[PDB]
């Protein structure tokens, strides 16, 4: 409930929009380091949603703001067959063209998460505890 | 059979058809299917085989984008939260991701939207 200055709470956790372009790395890194510690946010609730979704609005961010999740996948990426029934014994996306980490998408005003590639630039929220 | 037909290609006991026809990513594997028995959109499994493959597009269709046989690249990993909470709660995003290669250099991989309409190669096993 007692969050620091430019933090918001929410359900016993404090929140925070940083309007700093990062990759997604670098905005976790950054979460990281806060003084009491935290991550990207997550969103683990109908609740949470509408919290975040607002309070990324609330800030008039006009692009879309990274969150917590990524794809964790052995390879490049995730299918395992053709439409021929042969394996993937081999694959070649860019990074450009992986799309492992997730934003809050600016097109539905933040309620929705799409996958895009992870050195994309982006403002993020942080969350953290108080 | 034990030859490729007459325009066809072969390569390592599989045979391939550039298609320069635009066309969705489901259409142009429906057509695949019904140009010989066993054919579908061109799968890919080795930097050599990339090769062949834009050894043989390039000519054809210059430098462009080619449907090949994989949809849903990033639907069957794990999505993991980076505060190790685990995911109890979706909120998706509307996709629609099937596989494009490029015709030149080494058949560089591109997401693409499957309703784009474009040209592609078919293959099918001797």
């Amino acid at each position: 409930v007692d969050c620091l200055p430019g933090w918001s709470a929410y359900d016993q956790s404090c929140y925070r929009v940083f309007k700093l372009l990062k990759t997604w790395d670098d905005a976790e890194k950054f979460c990281t380091e806060r003084p009491k510690g935290g991550h990207l946010v997550s969103i683990e609730s109908a609740g949470e949603r509408d919290f975040v979704a607002q309070l990324v609005s609330e800030n008039k961010q006009t692009d879309n703001v990274w969150l917590g999740l990524k794809i964790q996948s052995k390879g490049q990426q995730c299918s395992t067959e053709w439409t021929d029934g042969s394996s993937v014994s081999y694959e070649n996306f860019s990074e450009y063209q992986s799309k492992k980490c997730f934003v809050l998408e600016k097109n539905t005003g933040f309620r929705t998460w799409l996958n895009l590639n992870c050195g994309s630039e982006y403002s993020f929220v942080c969350k953290s505890p108080p | 059979g034990f030859c490729c037909p007459l325009r066809w290609s072969a390569y390592e006991g599989h045979c391939y058809l550039v298609v320069k026809e635009k066309k969705t990513w489901d259409d142009a594997e429906k057509f695949c299917t019904e140009q010989r028995k066993g054919g579908h959109l061109v799968s890919v499994h080795s930097r050599e085989e990339a090769d062949f493959l834009v050894h043989l597009a390039y000519p054809i269709l210059d430098l462009s984008l080619i449907w090949m046989g994989l949809s849903n690249m990033w639907n069957d990993c794990k999505r993991e939260w980076s505060d190790g909470t685990k995911l109890d709660f979706k909120s998706w995003a509307k996709t629609s991701d099937c596989l494009i290669g490029k015709t030149d250099g080494d058949n560089q991989w591109l997401n693409m939207d499957c309703s784009k309409k474009h040209y592609f190669v078919c293959k099918f096993k001797l």
